[PDB]
């Protein structure tokens, strides 16, 4: 009951800790989908600097 | 005559007490060493189910 309990509890602890890792890879994606957003808009609002007439 | 074969008697009597307690020496130590012999249940157990660790 000692070695039973300690593997059962260590497993438990190791598939909360899997989908702990897998919430965190799909938020963590979630990131670089907005932040190459933010980044390609600011690469457009350069396009904008470039011409006079709107950008003045 | 009467009373000397009479206390040699006795001693068949008096080492069957000896015998009563040698069979209160030898059954009381040799399956102890058989309830020592369970610990085997024990080490078929564990490594079966190590089995169920594995």
């Amino acid at each position: 009951e000692k070695k039973e309990k300690q593997i059962e509890q260590q497993k438990k602890i190791q598939m909360s800790n899997l989908m702990n890792q897998a919430r965190l890879k799909v938020l963590r994606a979630r990131d670089d989908l907005i932040t190459d957003l933010l980044n390609e808009a600011k690469q457009r609002l350069s396009k904008v600097v470039k011409d006079t007439t709107r950008y003045q | 005559q009467g009373i000397q074969q009479l206390l040699q008697a006795e001693k068949r009597a008096a080492e069957k007490v000896a015998d009563a307690r040698k069979r209160k020496a030898r059954r009381l130590k040799q399956a102890k060493e058989e309830a020592q012999m369970e610990v085997d249940q024990y080490r078929r157990e564990r490594e079966q189910e190590f089995q169920s660790k594995q």
